[PDB]
C-alpha cells in the first residue's frame, strides 16, 4: 500500500543521477515492488507511469526552450542519463513486467520511453533537431563539430521509434527518426549544396566542379556513418545526386562536349561516374560521344582526301586510328561500358561506310575495296618480309575496320580476286599470314564465306603436285628445252576469264605441245584454256651492249621475241604477228615503251602520254642499259587496275541480283503471298550480313523473278504477290 | 643485234572438261545469250542476265539452264551428284 510507494519513489528518485547508490537499496527496491504486486496491484503501473510522467515535466521546465547548441550540450545528457536510470528502473519492476503483462489475452522501460517522446512531443522534437541542422550545417567547415553532440540526438530518436502498441516492432522502429529529423535533415542539405551548386556553378569550374561535388557526395557518406542510421544514405544520396548531379545536366552536357574537343580525359571519367549514378544518365553523353567521334573519324579521313582515295594503307590507318583512340577512351573514362562501346562502334560504322573517301569514289562499297586493298598490299611479297606478329597483329586490325564494312560481298569478292593472283603467283608475304586471314575471316563470316578462298588454296597445291608430276616426267624421256612451268587452275574455282587472242610465239611452241601431251595423260576429256594474259616467263638479251634478264609478261615476250628479226615494227605488225589485239598490244607496247627496250620514231615522244597508231613504228632500242641486270618490265597497264576494279565493282552488282532473287524466291517461298514492303523489309533482314540492297535494285529482281514466273502479283490486290511454283 | 631467247616461262591455264564447247548441256546450243529461253524470249530483263553458271564438279551451264532444272532435281546434270554453284 501507501507504505511501499513513499520509500519506492525514495529510492527511484534515487536510481536516477545515482550516487552509486548501495545494492542493499536495489534489492530493496526489487522486493519491495514484489510485495507490492502481491497484497490487481495494478495500480503500481499506474503509479510508476505517474511519476515518470511528472519527473520529465519538471526535466522539461530545466534546458525549457533553450534551443541552441543548447539542448545540444543537453538534451544528449539529459536523454542518456535517463535511459541508464530507465533501464535500471525495469530491471527493479521486474516481477511487475512478468505477471502483470502477460495478462493481456506495457513493460515499464519502454514505459520510460513512451514518457521521454512526452519530452519529444515538445521542445525536443522541434527546436532540437533544428540544432542538429545548426551543426551539421558544418558540413563546409570546422571544427570542432563533435559527432557525439548528434549521434545521442539522433539514436534517440530512432530509439523513441514507436512503441505505443505493435508490440514488438517487426522491421526498425524508425518513424521517429526519419519524421522528426531525416525528413528534416534532408530537405535542410539539399539548400546546403543547392546554394553551393548554382554558386559555385558559376564562380568555379566546369573543372572543379565535379571534382568537388564528387568529394562532398563522399561526404555526405561519410556524415551518415557515424550521425547516421542505415539509409538516409541512399535517400541522402539519392538527394545530393539530384542536387549535384542531373539538375546540372545541361550544364554537364556541354561542358562533356568540350571536354572531347580538348582530350582532357579523367575530366571525362568523373563527367562520366557523376552521371552514372543518375538514372538514365548517360543516354545523352552516350549520344554525345556517339555522334562525337563520328565526326573525328568522318574528318581525319577528310583530310586524307583524294590521296586516301587510293592509298588503302593511309585510308584504312586514318580509320583505325579514330577507332584505337576513341577505344581507349571508351575502354578507360568510359569503363568500358557496353553502351559507351556502342557509341563507338554506331560512329565507326557511321564513317566507315561512308565518308570523303566513299563520297569521291562515289560509293560506300569502295571501303571494304580499300581494307581488301590493303590486306593485298599486307599479304604480298613485300620488298624484304614483314615481322610474324607485326603482320598478324595488323591482321587483326584490318578485321576491326572489317567489323563495320557495309559490304562485305564487296571485301570479301576483292580479297578474293587479289588472293587468286597472290596465289597465281607465288607471290604471298607469309604464307601462314593467307592461312590466318583466311581464318581470320571464316569466324565471323563461317566456312561459307571462305570457302573459295579454300577452294583456290587447295586447288593450287594440286597445280604444284601435277606441275612436279611434269617436271619429273621431264628427266624421263623427255627434255625441254627452256624453264618451263604451269599452273593448271579450275576454270571453276578461279575468278579468272581467258584471254585477248595470242598468237604463242615459236619459242614456246615446244613447251606448250609437250605438256598439252602431258595433261592428256590425266583427264580424258579435260580441256586446257590457256590464260596468257596471266603467265611469266623470263628473256634473256644478247643484243644489248649488257646482259639483262627481263623478267616478263607472255605478251610482252611475244611482241619481244618479234625483234628477233626485223628490228621495228608498226603496231599493226605486232597485232598481226603476236595475234595480241591492239585495244592491249597498245597498253602492253606502252610498257614496253616506257622501260625502253622499245623506243619510237620521235625520241621526243612522251610514251606515257602519247597514243599509239597501227602505222606508228615501234623501233627496237638496242642502245638500251638498265641500272639493273634482270629487270622485271612486267608491270602491264596502270589502267589495268582501274578496269579491274570497275569491272570487279560490276561482277559484284551483278551478283548481288541474284543473291536478292535468290532471297525473294527463298522468301516468297516461306510466305507464299505476300505484301511488297514485307517483302522488301524480309530480303534486307536476310542479306544484311553482307550488304543494304537498295530497294530500287530488289524491285527489279521482283519484276525479273516475276518474268521467269517464280512468283506473281495476285490479281486483284494493291502490292501483293503469289508464290506461283 | 637484236636477241631475245626465252629462259624461264611461267604459264597458266584453266582446266575445264571437255563434253565440250558444243553448247552449252542442259539445253545445248553455246554458252551465249541463248540457253534457249532468253533467244526467244528476248528484249526482256530476264534475258539481259543470261551468264555462266559453274559447277563444282566444273561442268557449267548457262545460269539459267540449272535454275531451271533445281526446281525439280539437285543432282548434277553431267555427273550424278548434287549442285554447288560458284562464279557467274
Ligand atoms: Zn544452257
Ligand atoms: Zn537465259
Ligand atoms: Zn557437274
Amino acid at each position: 500500500l501507501d507504505q511501499i510507494w513513499d520509500d519506492l519513489r525514495a529510492g527511484i528518485q534515487q536510481v536516477y543521477t545515482r550516487q552509486s547508490m548501495a545494492k542493499s537499496r536495489y534489492m530493496e527496491l526489487y522486493t519491495h515492488v514484489y510485495n507490492y504486486c502481491t497484497s490487481v496491484g495494478l495500480e503500481l503501473y499506474k503509479r510508476l507511469k505517474e511519476f515518470l510522467k511528472n519527473y520529465l515535466t519538471n526535466l522539461l521546465k530545466d534546458g525549457e526552450d533553450l534551443m541552441d547548441e543548447s539542448v545540444l550540450k543537453f538534451y544528449t545528457q539529459q536523454w542518456e542519463d535517463y535511459r541508464f536510470s530507465s533501464k535500471v528502473l525495469n530491471g527493479i519492476c521486474a516481477y511487475l513486467n512478468r505477471h502483470w503483462v502477460r495478462r493481456e489475452c506495457y513493460e515499464i522501460y519502454s514505459l520510460a520511453l513512451v514518457t521521454w517522446r512526452d519530452c519529444l512531443f515538445r521542445p525536443l522534437n522541434k527546436q532540437v533537431t533544428n540544432a542538429v541542422l545548426k551543426l551539421i550545417e558544418k558540413e563546409r567547415n570546422g571544427e570542432t563539430i563533435n559527432t557525439r553532440l548528434i549521434s545521442g540526438v539522433v539514436q534517440s530518436y530512432v530509439e523513441l521509434g514507436l512503441n505505443e502498441d505493435d508490440a514488438f516492432a517487426k522491421g526498425p522502429t524508425l518513424t521517429v527518426y526519419k519524421e522528426s529529423f531525416e525528413s528534416q535533415f534532408l530537405a535542410d542539405t539539399e539548400r546546403f549544396y543547392t546554394r553551393e551548386s548554382t554558386e559555385f556553378l558559376q564562380q568555379n569550374p566546369v573543372t572543379e566542379y565535379m571534382k568537388k561535388a564528387e568529394a562532398r557526395l563522399l561526404e555526405e557518406q561519410r556524415r551518415v556513418q557515424v550521425y547516421l542510421h542505415e539509409s538516409t544514405q541512399d535517400e541522402l544520396a539519392r538527394k545530393c545526386e539530384q542536387v549535384l548531379i542531373e539538375k546540372h545536366l545541361e550544364i554537364f552536357h556541354t561542358e562533356f562536349q568540350n571536354l572531347l574537343d580538348a582530350d582532357k580525359n579523367e575530366d571525362l571519367g568523373r563527367m562520366y561516374n557523376l552521371v552514372s549514378r543518375i538514372q538514365d544518365g548517360l543516354g545523352e553523353l552516350k549520344k554525345l560521344l556517339e555522334t562525337h567521334i563520328h565526326n573525328q573519324g568522318l574528318a581525319a579521313i577528310e583530310k586524307c582526301g583524294e590521296a586516301a582515295l587510293n592509298d588503302p594503307k593511309m585510308y584504312v590507318q586514318t580509320v583505325l586510328d579514330v577507332h584505337k583512340k576513341y577505344n581507349a577512351l571508351v575502354m578507360s573514362a568510359f569503363n568500358n561500358d557496353a553502351g559507351f562501346v556502342a557509341a563507338l562502334d554506331k560512329a565507326c560504322g557511321r564513317f566507315i561506310n561512308n565518308n570523303a573517301v566513299t563520297k569521291m569514289a562515289q560509293s560506300s562499297s569502295k571501303s571494304p575495296e580499300l581494307l581488301a586493298r590493303y590486306c593485298d598490299s599486307l599479304l604480298k611479297k613485300s620488298s624484304k618480309n614483314p615481322e610474324e606478329a607485326e603482320l598478324e597483329d595488323t591482321l587483326n586490325q584490318v578485321m576491326v575496320v572489317f567489323k563495320y564494312i557495309e559490304d562485305k560481298d564487296v571485301f570479301q569478292k576483292f580479297y578474293a580476286k587479289m588472293l587468286a593472283k597472290r596465289l597465281v603467283h607465288q607471290n604471298s608475304a607469309s604464307d601462314d599470314a593467307e592461312a590466318s586471314m583466311i581464318s581470320k575471316l571464316k569466324q565471323a563470316c563461317g566456312f561459307e564465306y571462305t570457302s573459295k578462298l579454300q577452294r583456290m588454296f587447295q586447288d593450287i597445291g594440286v597445280s604444284k603436285d601435277l606441275n612436279e608430276q611434269f617436271k619429273k616426267h621431264l628427266t624421263n624421256s623427255e627434255p625441254l628445252d627452256l624453264d618451263f612451268s604451269i599452273q593448271v587452275l579450275s576454270s571453276g574455282s578461279w575468278p579468272f576469264q581467258q584471254s585477248c587472242t595470242f598468237a604463242l610465239p615459236s619459242e614456246l611452241e615446244r613447251s606448250y605441245q609437250r605438256f598439252t601431251a602431258f595433261y592428256a595423260s590425266r583427264h580424258s576429256g579435260r580441256k586446257l584454256t590457256w590464260l596468257y594474259q596471266l603467265s611469266k616467263g623470263e628473256l634473256v638479251t644478247n643484243c644489248f651492249k649488257n646482259r639483262y634478264t627481263l623478267q616478263a609478261s607472255t605478251f610482252q615476250m611475244a611482241i619481244l621475241l618479234q625483234y628477233n628479226t626485223e628490228d621495228a615494227y608498226t603496231v599493226q605488225q605486232l597485232t598481226d604477228s603476236t595475234q595480241i589485239k591492239m585495244d592491249i598490244l597498245a597498253q602492253v607496247l606502252q610498257i614496253l615503251l616506257k622501260s625502253k627496250l622499245l623506243v619510237l620514231e620521235d625520241e621526243n615522244a612522251n610514251v606515257d602520254e602519247v597514243e599509239l597508231k597501227p602505222d606508228t613504228l615501234i623501233k627496237l632500242y638496242l642502245g638500251y642499259k638498265n641500272k639493273k641486270l634482270r629487270v622485271n618490265i612486267n608491270v602491264p597497264m596502270k589502267t589495268e587496275q582501274k578496269q579491274e576494279q570497275e569491272t570487279t565493282h560490276k561482277n559484284i552488282e551483278e551478283d548481288r541480283k541474284l543473291l536478292i532473287q535468290a532471297a525473294i524466291v527463298r522468301i516468297m517461298k516461306m510466305r507464299k503471298v505476300l505484301k511488297h514492303q514485307q517483302l522488301l523489309g524480309e530480303v534486307l533482314t536476310q542479306l544484311s550480313s553482307r550488304f543494304k540492297p537498295r530497294v530500287p535494285v530488289i524491285k527489279k529482281c521482283i519484276d525479273i523473278l516475276i518474268e521467269k514466273e517464280y512468283l506473281e502479283r495476285v490479281d486483284g490486290e494493291k502490292d501483293t504477290y503469289s508464290y506461283l511454283a | 643485234k637484236k636477241r631475245f631467247e626465252v629462259k624461264k616461262w611461267n604459264a597458266v591455264a584453266l582446266w575445264a572438261w571437255d563434253i565440250v564447247v558444243d553448247n552449252c548441256a542442259i539445253c545445248r546450243n553455246h554458252i551465249m545469250d541463248l540457253c534457249i529461253e532468253c533467244q526467244a524470249n528476248q528484249a526482256s530483263a530476264t534475258s539481259e542476265e543470261c551468264t555462266v553458271a559453274w559447277g563444282v564438279c566444273n561442268h557449267a551451264f548457262h545460269f539459267h539452264c540449272i535454275s531451271r532444272w533445281l526446281k525439280t532435281r539437285q543432282v548434277c546434270p553431267l555427273d550424278n551428284r548434287e549442285w554447288e554453284f560458284q562464279k557467274y
